C-alpha cells in the first residue's frame, strides 16, 4: 500500500538557533508573583535547531524532508504553517513490527492516537486531492501505517472538518510541541501563537500548556513526522511522482537537564525565564 | 444442549477475568469514592494526593485550566480546585494556640 516518492533533490540541512523559546509548564502547581527554581527536561534558549524545509519551487529544490529523528529525552517540536500540512508524528523505537509504537495523527476528521507494533514505511504521508468539479479537496489515500495488529491504546476525538485549502502567502500559524517520556508516561506541551512570518520564526516567549498525558510503557527511541502533499490535474505523474508539498516547516531542538528560573504573575502565567547555563550574568 | 436437562449437563456461561501487572503504568483500577464538601471545619482532606488538615474556605482567585493545587511563598499548600466542582478551596491551618 505503501508508496516512495521520486523526484526529491537531497540539499543539506540548515540549522536555525532558536530563542527563548521552549519553556513550559513543569507541574501543575499555581504560583503567583514568585520566582520558582526548577530542574527538569528544558530546552536551552539558543542552541542548534535543525531546520526542516517542505517548499514546491516552480522549476529550476522541491523538498519533503521528513526523517526519522532520534529521541534521547525530549524534543521541542515547533511547526510554522500556513495551511496545515503536518498531521501528526510516528515515536517508536524501531518503527517495525516487533515492538510496540506510537501513532499520533491528524486525518482531518479525527486526532487518531493509537500505540501498537505498526509496520511503518520509508515515506509516510497524507493527501489530498485539488478537485476542480466540486470545488472541494476531501483528502484522500492514508498511508501512514501497513499492518496494525495487538493494539494497546486507542483514542480519537470528535468529528470535525480543519480547513484544508491551501493559504498563499506567509505562516499565519504557529504550533509548538514538546515531547516527554518518563516514568512511563508520555507527556505532551502544546501552545498555539498566531504570527505572520515567513522564516526564522521571531523572537518572544510562549509558556506551553500541558495537553494530555498518554500512561504508555513503551520505549521511545525515534520519531518521525507526518506530512501532507497536493495532488491536482497540473501534476506529472502516475504512482510516486505528481504532487506538490505547500510551503511549511517545522523545528525540532532536543531537551537537556538544566536550571531555569521561572517568573509567575498574578495569574500563575510564566511571563520570562532565565537559563542559568548559557552565559555569565545569567548564573 | 436440551431444556430438559438437569444440573450438571446444562450450558453454564462461564467469564474469566485474568489480572495482569507489567511495568507499564497502571491503567485500569478501581472505582474510587467521593465524599461530601465540607466549609468553615477542621477537616482532613485527599483529593489527588493531598494529605493535609485545614479549614476549606471559598477563595477568589482563579487558577488556571490545568493546574490542580497550589502553594503559597513559603512553599506551603495554600489552595486547591475541587476535582468535579473545579472551584478553587483555600486551605488554612487550624486554630493554634496556648491556653
Ligand atoms: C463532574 O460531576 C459533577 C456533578 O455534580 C458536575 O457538576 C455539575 O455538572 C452539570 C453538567 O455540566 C452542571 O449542570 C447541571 O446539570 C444537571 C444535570 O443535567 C441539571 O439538573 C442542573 O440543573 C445543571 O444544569 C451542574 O451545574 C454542575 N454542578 C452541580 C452541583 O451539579 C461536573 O461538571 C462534572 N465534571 C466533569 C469534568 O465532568
Ligand atoms: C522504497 O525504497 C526502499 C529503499 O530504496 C525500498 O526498500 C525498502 O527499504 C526499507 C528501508 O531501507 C526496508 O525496511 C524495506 O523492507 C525495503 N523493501 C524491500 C521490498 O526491500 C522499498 O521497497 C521502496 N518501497 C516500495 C513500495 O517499493
Ligand atoms: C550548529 O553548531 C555548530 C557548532 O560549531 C555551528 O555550525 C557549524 O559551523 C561550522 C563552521 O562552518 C561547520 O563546519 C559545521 O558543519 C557547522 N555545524 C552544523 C551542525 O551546522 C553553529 O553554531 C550551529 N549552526 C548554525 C547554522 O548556527
Ligand atoms: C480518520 O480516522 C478515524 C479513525 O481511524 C476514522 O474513524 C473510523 O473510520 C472507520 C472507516 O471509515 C470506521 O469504520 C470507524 O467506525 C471510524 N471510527 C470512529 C470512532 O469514527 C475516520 O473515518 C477517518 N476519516 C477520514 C476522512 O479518513
Ligand atoms: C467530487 O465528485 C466526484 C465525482 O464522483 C467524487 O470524487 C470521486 O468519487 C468517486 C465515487 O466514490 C470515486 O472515484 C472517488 O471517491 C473520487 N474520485 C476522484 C478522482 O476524485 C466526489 O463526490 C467529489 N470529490 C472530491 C474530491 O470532492
Ligand atoms: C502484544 O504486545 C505485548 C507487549 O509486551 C505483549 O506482552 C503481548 O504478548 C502481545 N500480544 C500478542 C502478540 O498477541
Ligand atoms: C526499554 O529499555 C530498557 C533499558 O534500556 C529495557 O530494560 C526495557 O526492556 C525496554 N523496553 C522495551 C519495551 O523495549
Ligand atoms: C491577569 O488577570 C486579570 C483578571 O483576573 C486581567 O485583568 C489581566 O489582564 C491578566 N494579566 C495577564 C498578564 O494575563
Amino acid at each position: 500500500q505503501c508508496v516512495n516518492l521520486t523526484t526529491r533533490t537531497q540539499l543539506p540541512p540548515a540549522y536555525t538557533n532558536s530563542f527563548t523559546r521552549g519553556v513550559y509548564y513543569p507541574d501543575k502547581v499555581f504560583r503567583s508573583s514568585v520566582l520558582h527554581s526548577t530542574q527538569d527536561l528544558f530546552l536551552p534558549f539558543f542552541s542548534n535547531v535543525t531546520w526542516f524545509h517542505a517548499i514546491h519551487v516552480s522549476g529550476t529544490t522541491k523538498r519533503f524532508d521528513n526523517p526519522v529523528l532520534p529521541f534521547n529525552d525530549g524534543v521541542y517540536f515547533a511547526s510554522t504553517e500556513k495551511s496545515n500540512i503536518i498531521r501528526g508524528w510516528i515515536f517508536g523505537t524501531t518503527l517495525d513490527s516487533k515492538t510496540q509504537s506510537l501513532l499520533i495523527v491528524n486525518n482531518a476528521t479525527n486526532v487518531v492516537i493509537k500505540v501498537c507494533e505498526f509496520q511503518f514505511c520509508n515515506d509516510p504521508f497524507l493527501g489530498v486531492y485539488y478537485h476542480k468539479n466540486n470545488k472541494s479537496w476531501m483528502e484522500s489515500e492514508f498511508r501512514v501505517y501497513s499492518s496494525a495488529n495487538n493494539c494497546t491504546f486507542e483514542y480519537v476525538s470528535q468529528p470535525f472538518l480543519m480547513d484544508l485549502e491551501g493559504k498563499q502567502g506567509n505562516f499565519k500559524n504557529l504550533r509548538e510541541f514538546v515531547f516527554k517520556n518518563i516514568d512511563g508516561y508520555f507527556k505532551i506541551y502544546s501552545k498555539h501563537t498566531p504570527i505572520n512570518l515567513v522564516r526564522d520564526l521571531p523572537q518572544g516567549f510562549s509558556a506551553l500548556e500541558p495537553l494530555v498525558d498518554l500512561p504508555i510503557g513503551i520505549n521511545i527511541t525515534r520519531f518521525q513526522t507526518l506530512l501532507a502533499l497536493h495532488r491536482s490535474y497540473l501534476t506529472p505523474g502516475d504512482s510516486s511522482s505528481g504532487w506538490t508539498a505547500g510551503a511549511a516547516a517545522y523545528y525540532v531542538g532536543y531537551l537537556q537537564p538544566r536550571t531555569f528560573l521561572l517568573k509567575y504573575n498574578e495569574n500563575g502565567t510564566i511571563t520570562d525565564a532565565v537559563d542559568c547555563a548559557l552565559d555569565p550574568l545569567s548564573e | 444442549f436440551q431444556p430438559t436437562n438437569g444440573v450438571g449437563y446444562q450450558p453454564y456461561r462461564v467469564v474469566v477475568l485474568s489480572f495482569e501487572l507489567l511495568h507499564a503504568p497502571a491503567t485500569v483500577c478501581g472505582p474510587k469514592k467521593s465524599t461530601n464538601l465540607v466549609k468553615n471545619k477542621c477537616v482532613n482532606f485527599n483529593f489527588n494526593g493531598l494529605t493535609g488538615t485545614g479549614v476549606l474556605t471559598e477563595s477568589n482567585k482563579k487558577f488556571l485550566p490545568f493546574q490542580q493545587f497550589g502553594r503559597d511563598i513559603a512553599d506551603t499548600t495554600d489552595a486547591v480546585r475541587d476535582p468535579q466542582t473545579l472551584e478553587i478551596l483555600d486551605i488554612t491551618p487550624c486554630s493554634f494556640g496556648g491556653v
